[PDB]
Formats: structure tokens, sequence, C-alpha cells
């Protein structure tokens, strides 16, 4: 169906607000997350298919965030949306944030990037989210 | 993108697709029906009303047109003879034209109409006054059997329901044309077996048998996925089901 | 190119020719003897003909047609006139198509007249005898449009007359049709 | 290429319509110019001569009475002032417009 | 290049070689091993960390260019204790309240207006059919080695568009999904399909209703064929096949009908990693000379070890489209198993009749034909769906 109702919203918020902090490392984003509470989001009387199909689009939404254009901070935001989304999910098994083969590429040298910037909060949670294989390698997200 | 609905190939010039193959011809020669041939529309009022325009057109037109052939014919004959009482007979035989020109003009509709089964030209109704979108033995029977005003359109009475679930046993609940001549309504055998089995015990069931139990369990093993099943398609196989 | 099937044309629109051509003469004549042919171009008329007796042989098949439609698959570049002359015959047609009651019963239009040409060929000869006001032997005028139109007056009698030649001329009038030497001078400037 | 070939009457080729203010223009200009149809083809680059001669005649079924009224409300003449009337007047009408 | 790209934003893609495709996938997966199909370590909070240490710590040392303690510091940092608004066990049927979501909020309205007597059940979300296939089959694996998938499979994804179009919709699609391998043959995809078309039968048997025909289409003809960047892919392995490309051809080429040269394959030539092919492009796939039906690849990604592993459910279909069936004229309760024409009871021409009901209104006690009427058998692709 694409975009998921009322989540645009959140997401571009959440992103922006931590945006606005100045601040890359994952503290910063946690607190934020913790504060409007944003891992309750896959609770609220979804059955079985729609939490699935939830996840699915809303870690293809986020997925735009974290691809360019956007800049180093935007992106690192996106990235801890994306781990937030996959980490919280109550589906079984986990559903899989889709990654183009045009993308995966790019996102590995984002990989050595964040590495690069000394900033490893992003490249561990990177790291993480692959060692849990949540990308997945579909030709469209 | 929704250009490629079938036919997948349609020639861009008229419309037409590739003609017809062996295993087609092969299964139209067998009788081998298409899917295509499963569409039927409902027939909306505004196409009731046309049908209708459409018969009493055509039975104006079958008694006139030959009235006016014989006045056409008289007139010709006429304009040609110099026997002057020849030429007022002719002419009396075109009085005769003209005054039944105007009394069939003033008929009413149902006189037009005339009886159930009266000839009617259903070829030409059906590809030039309904331009072939409905053909002309589907027409004949919507008109001879459900739309022509002799047919008994009223509700069902008490009695008469009593007396068709009374009568229909006497048959052996089969051959419902003589069920609807016993009937004594002017049914017809469609009419009766309808409402016979809209309330037939014996087919709407709030029981359950040995088969169907069996053959439910059956289909539901083969064909269930988790949760789902097809609840009403497997009413294909067992009877008396919906 | 109706007479065989081509790429262009498959057998629906594939006719007979012989039908046609006795059709369009079923026409033809109506029009002169309704004062259509005389003082027009003659061939706009034979494509109107044409066009619609082509149609009226198989009017389920054809009737979602056009003239550009029609005549490109025939490669014929058509008369725009034929539109005129088109308007022209159904108005005609219509005004035959109410003379008989069991044509009348249907409320025939533009759209439905055109099915039925060939029920009203058979009896043309009483339609416009039944239809036209000019009974005399030498409720429809029988005319031809130029006056179809209806004068605003019938042609009074013209005001022929003479006026007295001889009078004196008024100078000013001579006078104003005369520059002054200032708007002499303006279109030298001008000039 | 085909023998269908049609000919008919194109000297009748579409013509520019001729504006309200075009033609209050072309009524000062008796006022101010005169009759002189080639004179006002040059006044009005736009129209031609032959286009002047049509306005005139098309004008003269039924204006006569203004043609005369400008034709007495005389006005000084001059070239310049006409050409800068027109593309102003044009200009403010496509701007209200 | 074999680069996948957009030509209509979400719509279709651009083509590229399926093989190669699957190569550009694997020239940046294998070796590392997030393409395989055995069972990672996972996250947990970071109080229980310590089992997993001890293997994490060193490799994200390597891989992050930094040191042990580094390591350690982001593995703690990162944890999902950060994160885990919701504590482990709290249950998905109720919106929690400590919540600032615009989205909860929206699901807020979605649910508190179903809670009234005329509207509280649990019933189907929006559609029923795709998690019933998600969880009969994800995650497992087969009980026969042979039918084990390749780690680095190319799975790809298919949509088979029913031969009946809605006709009034044209939005929304008719249709059934369909997972293939990129190893197997376009023959596996044709014989797993089920459809309705290959059980048609007929032939009038107004005098004489047992004598149904004994066989159905697929037993009298077999012809079937994909077709594919301009190549068809007929079936020539039984005598009731018919390369009926070449028809197709004969008439197609010989005029300007608005679409390009055609070659011919065979079914069997060609595996679905040989195709050089666009997604959401519509394709076709045909077969009993007549059933067209529309396909369209909708997705084609690398297999994973969450993903059905067990191909004795392959091909495996992954969703569906729920036809309605053709209830009977009589009792407009239950579904035709006859259709009549010329029928001197019947109101109209054609009428559909259950079984029972086209048998006591057209026959006596000893089955002898009454009436006027030609009677022909009937099977339902609305119930056979
Ligand atoms: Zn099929
Ligand atoms: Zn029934």
């Amino acid at each position: 169906m694409g975009t998921p109702p009322g989540l645009q919203t959140d997401c571009e918020a959440l992103l922006s607000r931590f945006q606005e902090t100045d601040s890359v490392r994952f503290e910063d984003f946690t607190e934020l997350w913790r504060n409007m509470k944003f891992g309750t989001i896959f609770c609220g009387r979804m059955r079985n298919l729609e939490k699935n199909m939830f996840t699915k689009e809303a870690l293809a939404l986020a997925w735009r965030y974290f691809l360019p254009p956007y800049t180093f901070q935007i992106r690192v935001g996106a990235l801890y949306l994306l781990y937030g989304l996959y980490n919280t999910q109550l589906c079984q098994p986990k559903q899989k944030i889709r990654v183009a083969l045009k993308d995966w590429d790019e996102v590995l040298k984002f990989q050595q990037d964040l590495v690069n910037a000394q900033h490893f909060d992003a490249a561990y949670i990177f790291r993480k989210l692959r060692l849990d294989r949540a990308f997945h390698f579909t030709a469209m997200p | 993108m929704g250009h490629f609905m079938k036919p997948y190939f349609k020639d861009k010039v008229t419309g037409v697709g590739p003609p017809a193959n062996e295993d087609t011809r092969e299964k139209a020669a067998q009788g081998i029906k298409a899917f295509e041939e499963l569409l039927v529309t409902k027939w909306k009022n505004w196409e009731k009303a046309l049908l209708r325009k459409s018969v009493v057109s055509d039975r104006l037109q079958r008694l006139l047109q030959p009235k006016l052939l014989k006045l056409e014919y008289l007139h010709q004959k006429q304009s040609k003879v110099s026997s002057e009482l020849e030429r007022q007979a002719l002419e009396k035989q075109g009085r005769e034209a003209e005054k039944e020109i105007q009394d069939i003009n003033q008929l009413p509709e149902e006189a037009l109409l005339g009886n159930r089964l009266d000839s009617h030209d259903w070829e030409k109704i059906s590809n030039i006054n309904f331009e072939g979108s409905r053909s002309a033995e589907e027409i004949r029977k919507f008109w001879q059997n459900s739309e022509h005003p002799s047919i008994n359109k009223q509700e069902w009475s008490r009695e008469e329901e009593e007396r068709l679930q009374a009568i229909a046993a006497a048959h052996g609940h089969l051959e419902w044309q003589k069920i609807a001549e016993e009937l004594g309504t002017s049914r017809s055998a469609f009419q009766c077996l309808q409402k016979f089995q809209q309330h037939n015990k014996a087919l709407k069931r709030k029981e359950w048998t040995e088969e169907e139990d069996r053959m439910l369990t059956q289909l539901v093993q083969e064909m269930r996925v988790g949760s789902h099943i097809p609840y009403r398609r497997i009413v294909y196989y067992m009877e008396g089901r919906d | 190119k109706l007479f065989q099937a081509s790429p262009s044309v498959p057998a629906k629109y594939v006719e007979d020719k012989e039908k046609m051509l006795s059709r369009t003469m079923q026409l033809v004549e109506l029009a002169n003897e309704t004062w259509l042919v005389t003082g027009r171009h003659p061939l706009p008329v034979i494509t109107a003909a044409t066009f619609l007796a082509w149609q009226s042989l198989q009017p389920a098949d054809r009737l979602s047609c056009s003239l550009a439609r029609f005549c490109k698959l025939a490669n014929v570049d058509l008369p725009y006139p034929a539109s005129s002359r088109l308007q022209e015959l159904l108005a005609v047609l219509l005004r035959m198509a109410e003379q008989l009651a069991w044509l009348r019963v249907l409320r025939l239009d533009k759209r439905s007249v055109v099915k039925h040409i060939g029920d009203l060929l058979q009896h043309r000869q009483s339609l416009v005898r039944s239809a036209f006001r000019d009974g005399t032997a030498e409720p429809a005028l029988l005319l031809p449009p130029c006056m179809l139109k209806s004068p605003k007056r019938i042609c009074p009698v013209p005001p022929v007359s003479t006026v007295t030649g001889d009078e004196n001329i008024s100078d000013s009038e001579i006078e104003q049709y005369l520059r002054t030497p200032q708007e002499v001078r303006d279109f030298q400037r001008a000039q | 290429g085909s023998t269908t070939t049609y000919s008919s009457f194109r000297k009748n080729y579409y013509s520019k319509p001729w504006s309200n203010k075009e033609t209050d223009m072309f009524f000062l200009a008796i006022s101010m110019v005169g009759t002189d149809f080639s004179m006002i083809g040059q006044l009005f680059p736009h129209r031609a001569r032959i286009e002047i001669k049509n306005k005139f005649k098309r004008e003269e079924k039924t204006n006569g009475w203004r043609i005369d009224k400008a034709f007495q409300e005389k006005r000084p003449f001059d070239f310049d002032f006409f050409a800068h009337l027109l593309q102003k007047v044009l200009a403010e009408e496509e701007k209200r417009k | 290049c074999n680069f996948p790209e957009y030509e209509l934003p979400e719509l279709n893609t651009r083509a590229f070689h399926v093989g190669a495709f699957g190569e550009l996938w694997r020239g940046r997966l294998r070796g590392a091993g997030d393409l395989s199909l055995r069972e990672p370590p996972a996250s947990a909070l970071p109080g229980s960390q310590a089992a997993d240490s001890d293997r994490e710590d060193a490799a994200v040392a390597r891989d992050l260019d930094c040191s042990l303690e580094a390591a350690a510091e982001l593995r703690a940092v990162c944890g999902l204790d950060k994160l885990k608004c919701l504590e482990d066990g709290e249950d998905p049927e109720v919106i929690p309240e400590n919540t600032d979501l615009v989205t909860l909020g929206v699901r807020k309205r979605f649910l508190e207006h179903r809670e009234e007597t005329i509207t509280i059940d649990r019933a189907c979300r929006q559609e029923t059919f795709v998690y019933e296939m998600e969880s009969h089959a994800i995650g497992k694996k087969p009980e026969n080695s042979a039918d084990m998938i390749e780690e680095g499979e190319l799975i790809l994804s298919v949509n088979i568009l029913y031969p009946v179009i809605f006709h009034k919709h044209k939005e929304h699609k008719p249709y059934q999904t369909m997972l293939v391998l990129g190893s197997q043959k376009l023959t596996q995809l044709r014989d797993s399909i089920r459809c309705v078309s290959d059980l048609q039968i007929g032939g009038e048997f107004s005098n004489t209703p047992d004598q149904a025909p004994e066989h159905i289409s697929k037993d009298l003809y077999k012809s079937a064929f994909f077709y594919f960047e301009g190549t068809f892919y007929n079936d020539k392995r039984y005598p009731e096949c018919r390369d009926l490309s070449r028809t197709i051809i004969e008439w197609s080429e010989s005029h300007d009908r608005g679409y390009g040269k055609f070659q011919t394959a065979r079914m069997e030539d060609f595996t679905f990693n040989d195709l050089c092919i666009k997604l959401g492009f519509p394709y076709l796939y045909c077969h009993q000379g007549d059933c067209e039906h529309v396909i369209v690849i909708t997705d084609i990604r690398l297999v994973h070890h969450d993903d059905c592993l067990d191909r004795t459910l392959y091909p495996l279909l992954i969703k569906k489209h729920w036809l309605w069936t053709r209830k009977c004229f009589v009792c407009k309760m239950y579904t035709a198993r006859w259709v009549t024409n010329n029928d001197s009871f019947a109101p109209e021409d054609p009428c559909f009749f259950c079984d029972v009901c086209f048998r006591m209104l057209h026959y006596d006690s000893e089955g002898n034909k009454l009436g006027e009427f030609l009677a022909y058998p009937y099977v339902d692709p609305g119930t056979f769906n």
C-alpha cells in the first residue's frame, strides 16, 4: 500500500527533532525515542498479518531517510530509527528491511563512512542490524 | 499498464486478436465452452420497458405493413388503369385500407401484444431494436416466460404455498410442469420449483449427515491453510448449502 | 476499398457494392427533388449518401463510425460540406419518419433514424406526399433551403422612385472634405 | 495522392478579427486623418489597405452616422502620437484582460 | 548494465538479466555470510551479553577498526534497553496509553469506534490469505535433502492474473501470486498451476445427463507457454501439446499490428536465471489454447534463513484473490453444476442449474427428458478458484 497511516509524521518529527540536537550519538536518539515511547507502535490490536505488513512498510519507509540525498546526521538518525523499528517489532519471524541492489554497495560504503567519522555508535548499530540480518536483498525497496 | 488486460495482444488499427487456433477449434467442435460464456448481466428496468416497446412495435408493424403494402399496390394499380368502374373499385379497396389503418392505429397496447405464444420477429428485434446486445432466443425466453403480461407475476399466497408443498409429493417432487399445472394458478415449473426449494427442508439444511461430514473434512484437510478455508466454495460438493 | 477484406478493413466494414450503389440511387433521387442538388457542388451529395448507406447496411456494426474515420479507411478525403449535407438529410428523413405511426412510435432521432432507412426507402414516394405542405397540383415546406429560413417580410413592392437632381449644393459639405493647411503640414510631417 | 481530392474556394482564408478598441482607433482616425486607406494602412501596420476598405464596407452598412460624427470631430494629426496611442491602449486592454 | 532502476516510479523497473543480477548480489554477499541459511546470534538487553561478548567483541573490533574495549562500550551502549519501551511480555491487542505517537492516536480512532455490540468481533483485518501463506511455511525446512533451497538462491515472486478480469475495475487486479526459484525451469511453474481452465468440459447431454464426458481439457490438450522479452516458451513434452507460437507469429507479423518481432523457444529450454526481464511489466502465459494469464514479476531476491526452505511446498503460493461462486438460478443459494439453453422451463437463456435442481426440473422418475431444452455439464471457476 505504501506509507502507513500517521507513521510518516511520527518518523519525520523524530528525525527532525533528533537532527535539531546537532548530535549523532545513539544516546540522544534513545532518550528522544523513550520520551515519546516510539517502541509502543507495534501494539494496538494488530493481528499477525497487519503486524507483519506494517513492520515491512515501516522499515521500507525509514529506508528512504537512511538513503541519500540526506546528510550524515539525518542518515544516522534514520539508521537508529530502522534499528528501533526492527528490534521493537513483535513479528515472528522478524520482518526485514528491503534493500535494493542499487543501495547495498552504497550502504556498505556508508558503513565505512560511519567508521571513518569515528562516530562508531551508528557503525555498530549497522553491523548489529547485519548480525540480526535485518536488511533484505530485494531488487526494490 | 492496464492496457495489457485480456487479450494481451490487440491490434492497433482494428482491435482484433489472432485467429482461432487448432486447440480452440477442436474444443469448439467438442462443444467445450469458454469461461466468457458465463458472463450474464442483469435485466434493468429500462431494458424491460424497451423490450415491451420493441414487442409492441413489432406487432404494430406486422399488422400495418401488409396493410400498407395492399394500399400502395392498390394505388399503383389505380394510377395506371383507365376503366372508371375498375378505378372506383380499386379506390374502394384503397378506402378499405384507409379505414383499417385508422382502426388499427386506434388499437390499445395489450391488444397489440396479443397472446403469449404469438409469432414475433426475435431475430430482427435482437439485432436491430436491441442491436444484438441481447440475443434473439434470450429475448424470446425472457418475454414469453416472464415478461409477457399473461404470466402470473403475483406473490405466493398461503394456500398456494401449502398446496404446492402438498402436491409436490404426489409427483415425487419431480415433473414440476405437472405440479405447476395441478396448482392451477398458471405458475411455471421453474417458479414452482424455485418457491419449493427456497423452503424445502430436504435442500436447505440445519442438519448434518455422514457423507457431508466426510467430504467436508477431506476438503478442509486438503485446502485449508492455517485459519483460512473456502467456506462458501465447498458448497459445490456437499449439497443443500450456501 | 470496401469490396474486399484487407488489414485496414475486416469483414464488418466489408460490404456488397451492388446494394450500396442501389441505396445511393434511392437517396440521390430524393436529393434532387428536394431541391438539395441544385446550385451546390455535386460531390458532397455523393459522399454523404455513401457514408450513410454504408452505415445503414450494418447499423449495429457501423453506427459507431464517423465521417473521417470512415473515409480514411477508404483513403478518401472528404468534403467539409458533407457535414452540411448530412445535417440536411437527417433533418429530411426524420420528417419522413414521423409520417408512419409504426415509425412514429419509436420516437426517432439523430441516433436512431439511421437503422430504418431500409424501411423508409420502400415507401418514400408516399412519405414525401404525406409530408409536404405544398399539396397543390403544380405540413412541411417542400422548398429549397434558401427560403426555408423564411423571409423577414415577403418582398413588399420596392420603392422605385426619382428625386430632384438639379438643386443647389451646400458648399459647407464640400469644405468639410478639404484639409486645412495645418492638416496639410501634419500629413507632410507624417509622410 | 488520390483522385478524390477536393477543390473548393480557399480565397476566404482566416483573417484576424477586429477589436472594439481597434474600431475606436479607426473612428478617431477618421476624425484625425481622413479616408486615405493607404495612409491608414500605414498607421495600422497590422492592417493592410484592403483590410481598411473591407472595414469601411462593413461599417457603412449601419454606422454611417458614427462615420459622419467622427469625421466632423476633427483633431490635429500626428503619426507618432497615433502609434503610441495604439500600442498603449492595446497593452492596457491586455492588462485589463 | 544489469543494474536495477525504475522506469515508472514504484510501478515497473528497467530490464536486467536474472543470472547476472543474482551474481551481482552474491559478489557483495558471498563469503560475508549474510546470505547464509544458518542461524546467527541476535541482540539482547545489555544485562545478558556476557556469553556472547567473547564471540562478538573481537569481530566488532575487527570490522569497526576499534579496540576490544571500544567494542564492549558500543555493545553495552547500543543495548535494547535503550529502545524497548515495551517490556518483554506486553500484549499487542491493546494500545499502550504511555505513548505520544500520532500513529497510535489514529489507531485509537480506529479501534474505539468498533467497541459496540454491533461491531465487536475479531474478524478479518483487510485480507485473509497472506498471513496464512506465511505462517504455514515460514521458517520450515524439508524432510528430503533434495528439496532444500541452495544458499544464496534467487527467489522470484510472480503474479498470475486470472483470465476472469473484473472488467469493472482496473486498479486492483485478480491474481494469485507464486514464488519460483532461479535455478528452476518454466516446466515446474506450468505444472504447479492449478487453474480451472485445465478442468474445462462440455458437450450437450440433455437427453442423457449421466453420459457427461470422461475427459477434462487437461486430458485432451496439454498446450501451454510463457512469453518473455519477445520469446515464446512452448511445451512439447506430450503429443497433446502444440507449438502455438508459430500460429501467433504467422498472423501477428503479417502487418504493422503494433508489436515487434518475436522468437520461439521451448518451455523446458530456460531456467528462471536465463531470462532478461523487467519487474512490474505485464508479460504473458497461456494454456489450453485460450486461457491467457497476465504475468507480472512483483519481487526478486536472495533466500534467507528465515524464509520457507522446504521445497516440497515450492512453487510456494503466497497470495490469492477471492472470486464468487456461480449459484444456481433456481434456489439462488447453491452453486450450479449444469447450464441450459433453449430451455422451455427456464425463464432465461442461458440458465444455470445445480445438479439436483437440473435433474428434478428436466426429468421424470426414470430420467426421461421432459420438455424442450439443451443441457451441458458445468465446472465452476468461481468455486474451483
Ligand atoms: Zn488458466
Ligand atoms: Zn438448487
